[PDB]
């Protein structure tokens, strides 16, 4: 039973970088899986952000390479986003997931 | 009536392939059904797993043993030897046939536990069939066919056999040509092609019943090199192991006692490793021979998939998704692949060793593929996006290349690559794979002999031409050593009664005609039947009118064996006279040459 | 990117009927498609990780089929608790693309 | 330093292909631009059309003429002859090179009006390059290479050339092997393959610069047969036409007067037919050589399309839709195809005749394709739905088959089929096409000689082996007729002064060693330099210590020429002694053999 | 200028076979073209029926092989349909066309 | 049969703007696609018989592009007289399939 819990600020201003902290309980982040980030717009369309490997090699969505940056702290077993150049269109419900098997509850981000 | 002959063989071969294959399919299916159904308990299940592979193999061994020494366990090497000129009469005899096909079928049924293909045996069978066909022709019309013709026919048969197993007309024949002899004529090739086509047609009829980048290229080359290295490693092991088997008194004695028993033991051992709960999750054990290849060459990139989602272990191997067998949670797919490789290597040699009718190409190909797949996976992991128009890395291609390359290295054959391509369907990336194969060949042909060559060496079969890693004093021997020194001189000066007496005594196929008894110098040759006829109705005889055949070629006593052998092969001759200072000293034929070769082999 | 088109966008069936949501991919995916269930408010729980393979703890009535370019989620014996959105996603290539899914109501 | 040599040639060939091809592309493009731009008026346009093809061809002819007789107009046949053993020194000389490449380029530029490919010339060039490479090696290190080695090298070069033009490693080499010689060693083939691979690699590097049913099968077979028939018809015409050209005093005289002029005239004639408004709509004239092939092998089924919609005639041929050129309103597409065929046939022979550096494979292939396409169209018309899982008939496949088959028939080569497949990309329907090709070969090889063979016959080149439709008395001649009857006997009984005198006089490469002056019987051979050395520092000499080389083989005077030739080829020899009743009578070498062959050819 | 003119009965009863006569003026029916029939439903969706070749070989839509039958009279240069087993769903505006180049004005068929 | 999907189903543009109707085929068509114009009441007059080829008498502004599976009818400088439906059809295979087309209004 792998469990993922997001946390961060709900309200953010545009042109200011946002960061979401996803804590893990059940499995270690150092295991070989696809620790992906995904978001859902208010119109209920899902967009895949990207993921970190066990080693640390980040892989992103080609459309959002410039702005996205994803990192981890192996001591605490967590995931850190640092999404820059924030726009009102980015307003969405974010979802922290381990591959396809388990999805987090997520947090609602507002610009 | 050459074309017709070619046609007839091919169709027969195709039919055989269909029947045997069908049988294999059915029995295997039944076995599978049994395995699932017998129950949850380990003991019963184990028995089911183990008995089936053992028993069949034992039966095959039994079939092999009772007929004749060269009946079973030989496919290509013997054929090669025959082609080279030294013929083994026991090999081409048809009393063998009935024992061998069944054995082959059994082996096939036994399947991925035993882990042996059908090529060499099939080829042998084809050759035998061809020989049989030739014999009938010789009997039914005209006289006994010339050796050359027979050889050609055999070659054609071999080619057809190779094609049939593959299900690939273009490549199979080429492969046969490459492996089976040193030099080859175009007519032979054409014949082989025709045979292959015929086979294909038959198969078709019997269906109603039923843009890579430079980095990528570089990677492929590296892969090929790796494969070649691996192939080389394998070959040495294989040869050495065989030698050991031949030697060990305990082992040898056991073999002598019971050919079946050893084989059975081997099978049991294989089963013990290859059991699904014991070590089968790691080896991807529970797959058919075809299935394995399919799994290897699957378009999906496995590591990424695994990362995305933990795959389930199905009750039976999923027909759409074969790669699920290669996954384990504790051992990553890479680990599993590694296990399959090393373990396969350990087993493969053993499998090859056991005395039965079995081919050793398919397994090698599979092994090659596995390594390639692994490499591809590694590459994928390295570059998840891929190499920069950013195209993703497809490990299937890599696997294919590996299969082509390793196998080629093992066999000393570039046409493996072609075969691979044919199997795939697409020639779109002809180059990189080919390059890899070439590299492998270069690495392997420089360090070790071919698998077939190695086997031949182990056997100690009479194959005069040079093989790497086999010290032999063939250059030293001359015709003076191995010539038939006893001869029957008939000189123009001799009396008639004496001649008659001689005729009565020897009845040799071709007597030498000499100038005089003192000089012993050749002036031609006389046939025996004609002479007899003349007698019924020597200078005087000649005057009266008996036909002299002139001596078209003359060997010296000081000529090398190698040269003589070449002459025999290439000019397609039956017998040839030896002359020292013009005198009739010797009569050279294949019988003597063969003997010499044997001597050279086996001091 | 490889687009996942799907249909029909809306459905209205009674308790006990069958429903069949169909997803279509532009390129060849293989069999590497996963189906979800999202009840409004809650997180999207995965149902079928590979076509014809249910996740542990999920009912037997949720059946999934297809390979290549076309895939189908079939739900038999619909209950009142199955009022939810259903997305298909692929994970053969990168980036991972989700279909827009289909909102489901009942009579 | 064999591998290195192989590599070096291949890369060079690739480079040449790149450069020449590029040039062709550029010039052709320029020509095209000019044609559109010059104006609406017919006279100017006509001039533009006509001048460009004429002038280039004339230039090529001029280049060919001035160097040496065998410089131009010969590709494969000469190579084949050389391989067979009779070597033409003028052919391999590099003074030729500079004249020929340019000519080839010009020909290519001239394009679909002249309607000639680049294969044979390219092959020749490659061979020349190989020879040059060999020569350097011979000079720079060691001694002069053995003939056999040279031959092998030449073969390899040829193979590489064939591959390069194609852009196809697997097939090209095979094709070369089939056409170029009667037999092959496996090593030669390997070398060729390697060369091809190298070429491919080079090409790749130089990119930065830049399920059929039984009815269907039956249909394919029929098509193949038809192609074979057509091929046969062509060949006879071709040969006969060539003969006529050779003969006619008016024609011959004209040729003698001005090689360029005749060629120019021919070009003009070609242009006059091949003009776009005059007869180009009917022939699909206005297309590049590559373009034509593309049009032929287009996936769309033309007749149906035409029925659906009347297609437009664009200003310039549409890059996406090439088939628009094949349509006319008054003449249905079928009619156009027919016109292209017959007209092409009429022209093709003429084109082949003109004296210049030009290949004749590509055109033949195109012709083959056209017929196939036509057949496909017909089939489509017959069955608009298609043959019954009701699959529609795809004429592209048919066209491809035709191309494979007709060309194969012309050339006597099944590897044409392979090449076709390679070009396509897909091996999915390997069988039917192959079958068709085989059928064609059967029909054509039984009725006529190969195109190359025909050309050779026309030439009257010294090629000893048998060709169909060429009466010659080669079996009758024996070694006694063509042996070098004058020899220099050195017998053990002779004095020393005499020997010295002899040495001073002849300096022959290998003197015979004889038992005694009266008997004249061979006991070995002496080398000349060694003898000289000994003299500086015969029985006595021998005792002192000069090395005797024993006579490894001896021909009789009564042996056939054919056998001798075979011996020379296969054992890879340089010279051989003749013995009648043990006596030194003759010294046989290639010089004498060649002479004999010439005599046989040209009474 | 090829011109095609349809004619026939507008109102038909179901389970009774309908027949439409399309007259041609401009080109002969014996020319090598695809003399196709097509219909449009009241919701403006087009369905291709089939066509006759110059020789007479009829080709139909697989879905409507049972019911459709198409013929010609070469003397008058006309096209005759004989659509059988008529249903209320078949109600549509019919269109007689020579391939893709020219379409007729058509007639409205009602069941 | 080979389905011709197309988009966008409805459009509303001013006089002078550009419009781009897109058709998508399931299988490979080649370049054998024809575009029509149907004004309500009148017969559907063909515009572009092959992608990138206008019919005689048709304005230059009606441009057509594409090959393989995807095709595009682009109309520049829209007039008041272009209020009509626009269908794409294919004729590579049998039977011939029409897209449902797109109704066009203006402001």
């Amino acid at each position: 039973d792998v469990q993922l819990q997001e946390s961060g600020p709900g309200l953010v201003k545009p042109s200011q970088s946002l960061s979401l902290t996803c804590t893990v309980t059940g499995d270690s982040v150092t295991s070989d899986y696809a620790w992906s980030w995904i978001r859902q717009f208010p119109g209920k369309k899902l967009e895949w952000m990207g993921y970190i490997t066990y080693s640390g090699n980040t892989i992103y969505n080609p459309s959002l390479k410039s702005r996205i940056s994803i990192t981890r702290d192996t001591s605490k077993n967590q995931f850190f986003l640092q999404l820059k150049s924030v726009i009102i269109e980015d307003t969405a419900t974010y979802y922290c997931s381990r591959g396809v098997d388990y999805w987090g509850q997520g947090t609602s981000v507002t610009v | 009536e050459d074309w017709y002959f070619l046609t007839v063989l091919g169709v027969l071969m195709a039919l055989i392939s269909f029947t045997m294959s069908f049988t294999v399919g059915r029995v295997v299916r039944a076995h599978k059904w049994l395995y699932r159904e017998i129950g949850d308990s380990h003991l019963l299940r184990y028995l089911s797993w183990t008995v089936y592979p053992v028993a069949l193999v034992s039966f095959s061994s039994g079939f092999s043993q009772s007929i004749t020494p060269f009946s079973g366990g030989s496919g290509i090497p013997e054929l090669k030897t025959i082609l080279s000129g030294v013929v083994l009469e026991d090999y081409l005899d048809i009393k063998n046939f009935g024992a061998k096909a069944v054995g082959l079928t059994c082996t096939l049924a036994s399947g991925s536990t035993i882990f042996l293909g059908k090529v060499g045996p099939f080829v042998h069978l084809s050759v035998m069939i061809a020989a049989y066909l030739g014999r009938v022709r010789a009997k039914a019309t005209g006289e006994s066919e010339n050796k050359s013709k027979r050889n050609e026919m055999l070659v054609a048969g071999a080619a057809v056999g190779v094609a049939t197993v593959f299900a690939a007309p273009f490549s199979g024949v080429l492969f046969c040509i490459e492996v089976v002899s040193s030099h080859f004529s175009v007519w032979d090739y054409w014949r082989g092609f025709f045979a292959a086509t015929c086979g294909a047609f038959m198969f078709r009829l019997l269906a109603v019943f039923n843009p890579f980048d430079l980095p990528e290229i570089f990677f492929f080359v590296a892969l090929g090199a790796i494969c070649g290295v691996a192939s080389c490693a394998y070959l040495f092991c294989q040869r050495k192991f065989l030698g050991f088997v031949k030697t060990n008194p305990v082992l040898s004695k056991l073999m002598a006692t019971s050919k079946p028993l050893y084989s059975a033991l081997a099978a049991l051992v294989l089963a013990s490793v290859t059991y699904p709960p014991g070590a089968g999750r790691f080896m991807a054990s529970r797959l058919s021979m075809r299935e394995y290849l399919d799994s290897l060459l699957d378009h999906n990139s496995w590591a990424l998939l695994t990362r995305q989602a933990s795959p389930p272990w199905p009750v039976e191997p999923d027909p759409q998704n074969l790669w699920f067998e290669w996954y384990h949670p504790q051992f990553t797919i890479f680990g599993t692949l590694a296990f399959f490789l090393v373990m396969k290597f350990w087993m493969l040699i053993l499998a090859t060793t056991i005395p039965m009718p079995a081919g050793y190409f398919m397994p090698i190909f599979i092994f090659g593929a596995a390594i390639g797949r692994l490499l591809g996976e590694a590459l994928s992991v390295a570059f998840p996006e891929g190499i920069v128009v950013t195209n993703p890395i497809m490990p299937g291609g890599y696997a294919l290349a590996g299969a082509a390359a390793f196998s080629g290295a093992v066999t000393h054959s570039i046409s493996t690559a072609l075969l691979a391509f044919e199997l795939t369907g697409q020639i779109v990336h002809a180059l990189p794979v080919l390059m890899a194969v070439l590299a492998a060949n270069a690495i392997a042909q420089s360090c070790q002999p071919s698998f077939y060559d190695g086997t031949i060496i182990v056997k100690k079969l009479p194959y005069l031409p040079w093989i790497r890693g086999r010290k032999i004093s063939s250059h030293r021997v001359t015709v003076e050593h191995f010539m038939n020194r006893a001869i029957t001189t008939l000189a123009k000066d001799t009396p008639q009664e004496e001649v008659v007496k001689v005729v009565t005594s020897t009845d040799m196929a071709e007597y030498p005609l000499v100038a005089s008894t003192e000089s012993q110098t050749l002036v031609g040759t006389m046939r025996r039947a004609q002479l007899v006829q003349a007698l019924q109705a020597l200078q005087d005889i000649l005057a009266e009118g008996c036909p002299v055949e002139p001596v078209t070629l003359k060997l010296s006593p000081e000529t090398s064996l190698h040269q003589a052998h070449n002459l025999f092969e290439l000019l397609n001759l039956q017998s040839l006279f030896v002359t020292s200072q013009g005198r009739a000293v010797g009569f050279v034929s294949w019988v003597e040459l063969e003997k010499a070769i044997s001597k050279l082999t086996n001091p | 990117d490889i687009v996942m088109t799907q249909s029909p966008k809306f459905m209205s069936t009674s308790v006990g009927d069958r429903v069949s949501v169909t997803c279509k991919a532009s390129q060849n995916v293989g069999t590497n498609v996963a189906w979800y269930q999202q009840k409004p408010g809650q997180s999207p729980k995965t149902l079928i990780y590979w076509a014809s393979y249910r996740y542990s703890g999920v009912p037997d009535r949720f059946t999934g089929s297809g390979s290549g370019t076309d895939f189908t989620l079939a739900i038999s014996n619909v209950q009142s608790e199955d009022l939810a959105e259903y997305f298909c996603q692929q994970y053969n290539s990168y980036p991972l693309t989700f279909g827009s899914g289909t909102k489901l109501e009942l009579k």
